[PDB]
């Protein structure tokens, strides 16, 4: 149920700087948490630049909807050439209200962003990745459901789908051997082989991860309140040129 | 000025 | 129809020039390193020469066919008839190049004057905004705004739903 | 068909005679640079390129497409050039407008 | 409420229906008036919201406001790095390359029609953006945008301008010979407009020199073989380089700047060249460069080189077209005689019995040819002629062999009666292109001045 939708952030504003006149304009007080992560800790993924600087700021007069539970998210870092983004969820218009106020004080310009097909697999991959507290990488299986809606003359085709169980996915990733981004690595392959299938070439429509999110064209459904840092940063790397 | 020329003489020997 | 295979000539005889011109190529060096067994070092001004005297051999070869066909225009070669239209284009459509060529010369300088019109604009103004006096509490005139804003809409609203005979700007 | 057929054969066998006569031509190529065992180059003579300088279907071939290249890249020129024109000129326009608005601002 | 503009009126009233579903200090966007943004000058401030300027009926309409703000900003603000319009414009230019942008053919005309002023704006565009990198992402978007602010852009600073250029320049080439595609013309687009920008250049007293340099040097690119073969004649070459031609000739007759005598002939090794081609409006170019480099050649002593060189264009140029004696001379652009005769060899001609005179004319010259068949058409049709010239292309026998059928009553009347020898059809060819008609009129008119028989018929 937990929607979202990303914005670019043309110029890495201090949020801490400006918070109150915010709170004024809103007329309430936000929260804002500082976190410093290193998401990409895999040793192909990089040990370095991994120092996203990570913002929760929320507007919940109260919690009892995603509205009033709308939570926004900037993640940044220095290196990164357009060095910032956003996040947001909800159809509550006080998100409008914020990003005039941003795009009126720190004089940075804001548009929407998008998704690859290649963007969403990888995002995909990240979505059932999880760490324990040990620093150590564990995967979750879904029942995964590729999505296409093709355009063709008359009509002739215009959908169809690819529906893997958990447990066929789970057996593509072994047969491929310890890997950490099964979708990429064997099953796209899989699929090929099988039926000649370019599915990074075809019109992906969404990918559906039963029960836990759906990533879509424009935006990101979750099944938890949250997103986890990984699906974050792969959007932040998405962002760039 | 004349190594404008050279550079254009190296792609005449390109060509 | 014929159509077919005048077309596979359209495509072999740029492939057939193409040959020719690189066989050329290792004609011509080929004899000057029969000359002199490592002879591979000729010039930038010597090629040039060289591929002079190659542009005058295109010359001299288009000529010969075009003295072959057109000397007795008698246009019993199909080809021939088709190399009459192809003639006729090449020289038909000069006149139209050559014009714009000429005419974007005169707009490109229009472009200039008024750039240069325009640079002087920016200069004046630079230096007047300069020669300015720099920009420049008002808490009871947005008050006064307020109770301006109520009055005017108030009335604007109340004199239609009264009927009143003469609507008009409450200011 | 027959003269389009004929023709073809004709600069088919022709083209397949060019095909050897360049496979040839590079093998002796090759060979005579083999002979130039060394990498260094031989600086080509005045005079022997004097003497190459005195001694030496095809031309349908050359004149065909001599002439139709001529004659699509000339309208492409022409057409790309004119299309630049067209909206130079609508900055221009535009451009004379911003100026004459802003002259009188000047006088402002 | 204009009769003409009620259709687009209307349609915007329309479209404002459509669309819907389908303190002390005072805000720049309050303004509703120039009048009223002059009396409130040091009240008004500009809003920081950079993105809604630059972007997008009695009532007043901003976007007529908005055409203007930029020019405010850069005027209330001293136009400097710190102008909020540099940001934007580089901003979304950079989403344009990296093909982020939703439309960049929605932004780049608010690009190229802004950056083709505010010149340090226009360097930066340039000094980020012309280069290698930037055709790899995106060679439409370089071009188009390139060319758009090149050509009234200045440089502010000459040393290492011609080297940037050159190098660059250089570059695009091997891009499209790396292609090997002739699609890939963009080298002779970017020729034109660059020359175009010459222009400029050389209309400034000082980077006079920059500009000629650079003018011979990318000429010498033009004229490789590769690029324009007198085979594979693609034309974008020839227009380039006529263009580039051009310029010279501008050049030529504003001579009141003095300039040094290097780099105002094209010398020999680009003259040889387009005579070796055969392209008719490139031969009216050279010739229409040569009487504009006459109008310069009495200025110099006539035992110098440069004035020897041009001597030798003339004359050879002379003879091939119209002298005809060709093989008595030491040698034709460059290539000795004795060639044609053996290049003759394995070269069948219908009428052998003059292999050689028909090369020696414009006549039989095969651009020029087919064009003097154009030529005689008219002729013979003005004149209103009964009598025929049989053959197609023209020569001395063509010419000869339909008289000696026709000779006795040649004599009285039937064809053209300022002709009585191959040397007058010849001529007489040449007097309609003496004449304001002809596109190609300059190759007979230049050359008259030398021919002393061809300046009393002209």
């Amino acid at each position: 149920p937990y929607t979202w939708k990303f914005l670019g952030i043309s110029k890495q504003l201090s949020l801490e700087n400006g918070i109150a006149k915010l709170n004024q304009l809103l007329n309430l007080e936000v929260d804002l948490d500082i976190q410093t992560i290193r998401v990409p800790s895999d040793p192909d993924g990089g040990t370095a630049a991994d120092e996203y600087i990570r913002y929760e700021m929320r507007l919940d007069i109260s919690n009892l909807d995603e509205g009033t539970y709308s939570k926004f998210i900037f993640l940044g870092n220095s290196k990164m050439e357009v060095p910032m983004f956003l996040c947001y969820c909800g159809t509550d218009n006080r998100n409008e209200v914020v990003l005039q106020w941003l795009k009126a004080e720190y004089g940075v310009i804001m548009w929407p962003i998008k998704f690859e097909q290649k963007t969403m697999i990888k995002l995909a991959d990240a979505s059932i990745v999880h760490v324990t507290k040990e620093n150590i990488e564990q995967i979750t299986w879904f029942s995964s459901k590729l999505y296409f809606e093709p355009e063709t003359q008359d009509k002739n085709l215009r959908q169809f789908s690819i529906e893997i169980p958990r447990e066929s996915c789970e057996g593509l990733a072994l047969g491929y051997g310890n890997t950490m981004h099964p979708y990429n690595d064997a099953i796209v392959p899989y699929i090929y082989n099988e039926t000649g299938m370019a599915v990074e070439r075809l019109p992906l429509t969404s990918v559906i991860l039963a029960g836990h999110t759906k990533i879509m064209r424009e935006s990101i459904v979750t099944s938890t309140r949250s997103l986890r840092n990984r699906v974050l940063a792969v959007v932040l790397q998405s962002i760039q040129f | 000025n004349d190594i404008t020329q050279d550079f254009l003489n190296l792609i005449s020997i390109s060509s | 129809s014929s159509e077919k295979q005048w077309e596979r000539i359209q495509q072999l005889e740029k492939e057939h020039v193409e040959v020719y011109r690189e066989l050329l190529i290792t004609l011509d060096r080929l004899y000057l390193i029969r000359k002199h067994n490592h002879a591979v070092i000729l010039s930038h001004t010597q090629q040039r020469l060289l591929e002079i005297r190659h542009q005058l051999q295109i010359n001299l070869e288009k000529t010969a066919l075009l003295i072959r066909l057109l000397e007795k225009p008698d246009n019993t070669n199909v080809l021939f008839t088709k190399l009459q239209n192809l003639l006729e284009e090449s020289n038909s459509l000069d006149y139209e190049l050559l014009q714009s060529l000429g005419a974007q010369s005169s707009l490109h300088k229009q472009l200039i004057e008024s750039r240069a019109e325009r640079d002087e604009l920016m200069s004046k103004l630079i230096e007047l905004s300069s020669k300015f006096p720099k920009p420049t509490t008002a808490g009871k005139q947005v008050e006064v705004e307020k109770e301006n804003e109520t009055i005017q809409e108030l009335m604007i609203a109340l004199q239609i739903h009264s009927g009143y005979t003469n609507i008009s700007y409450t200011i | 068909k027959d003269v389009l057929d004929v023709y073809i054969k004709n600069l088919e066998n022709q083209i397949g005679n060019k095909r050897y006569f360049l496979k040839q031509a590079q093998g002796a190529i090759d060979e005579i640079t083999k002979r130039s065992l060394d990498t260094e180059g031989k600086p080509v003579n005045s005079e022997v390129f004097t003497e190459l300088l005195r001694k030496p279907p095809i031309g349908f071939s050359l004149t065909s497409n001599f002439l139709s290249l001529r004659a699509q890249s000339s309208s492409e020129w022409l057409s790309l050039m004119n299309d630049q024109s067209v909206d130079q000129k609508a900055m221009l326009l535009l451009q004379n407008n911003i100026n004459s608005d802003l002259k009188e601002l000047l006088r402002k | 409420f204009p009769a003409d503009t009620v259709q687009n009126t209307i349609d915007m009233y329309l479209s404002e229906i459509h669309q819907l579903g389908a303190d002390s200090t005072v805000s720049l966007w309050d303004v509703t008036s120039l009048e009223q943004l002059a009396q409130n000058w040091p009240q008004l401030h500009i809003p920081n919201d950079v993105d809604y300027m630059m972007k997008p009926r009695k009532v007043m309409s901003r976007d007529s406001l908005k055409h203007l703000y930029s020019s405010i900003i850069l005027i209330k603000n001293s136009r400097d790095e710190s102008s909020s319009p540099y940001e934007w414009c580089i901003w979304q230019l950079k989403r344009c390359f990296a093909h982020q942008i939703e439309t960049p053919q929605e932004v780049i005309p608010i690009i190229i029609s802004v950056s083709s002023m505010d010149n340090k704006l226009s360097s930066r565009i340039i000094q980020t953006f012309c280069n290698l990198k930037y055709l790899k992402l995106d060679e439409l978007t370089l071009k188009k945008v390139c060319g758009g602010i090149l050509p009234l852009w200045k440089p502010e600073l000459i040393s290492g301008t011609r080297e940037f250029f050159v190098k660059f320049m250089a570059s695009i080439f091997m891009w499209s010979t790396r292609d090997g595609h002739d699609n890939n013309c963009t080298f002779s687009e970017t020729c034109f407009y660059v020359l175009q920008m010459i222009t400029n250049w050389v209309l400034d007293d000082k980077l006079i020199a920059l500009g000629l340099t650079l003018l011979h040097d990318m000429q010498s690119l033009l004229t490789l073989d590769k690029i324009f073969n007198n085979a594979t004649s693609n034309r974008f070459s020839t227009m380039a380089f006529i263009s580039s031609l051009d310029i010279l000739t501008q050049l030529s007759k504003q001579t009141k700047s003095d300039y040094a005598i290097q780099y105002l002939i094209v010398g020999p090794d680009i003259m040889n060249k387009v005579f070796s081609s055969d392209d008719p409006l490139l031969l009216s170019a050279a010739c229409r460069y040569l009487v504009a480099t006459k109008n310069k050649l009495m200025q110099y002593p006539s035992t110098n080189k440069f004035v020897r060189m041009q001597n030798q264009y003339i004359m050879d140029l002379t003879n091939y077209l119209y002298r005809n004696k060709v093989l008595s001379s030491k040698s034709l652009f460059g290539v000795s005689p004795d060639f044609f005769k053996q290049i003759l060899e394995n070269l069948y001609i219908p009428t052998a019995d003059f292999k050689n005179a028909k090369f020696f004319t414009i006549t039989g010259i095969p651009a020029l040819s087919y064009i003097c068949i154009i030529i005689l058409r008219r002729l013979e049709t003005a004149e209103n002629t009964k009598i025929k010239f049989t053959s197609g292309i023209i020569n001395e026998e063509t010419f000869n062999n339909f008289f000696r059928v026709h000779h006795d009553e040649i004599g009285q009347h039937g064809w053209i009666k300022g002709v009585n020898n191959i040397h007058d059809l010849r001529v007489k060819i040449l007097m309609h292109l003496s004449n304001t008609a002809n596109p190609y009129r300059d190759i007979a008119a230049f050359l008259f001045t030398y021919l002393k028989s061809l300046s009393k018929y002209s």
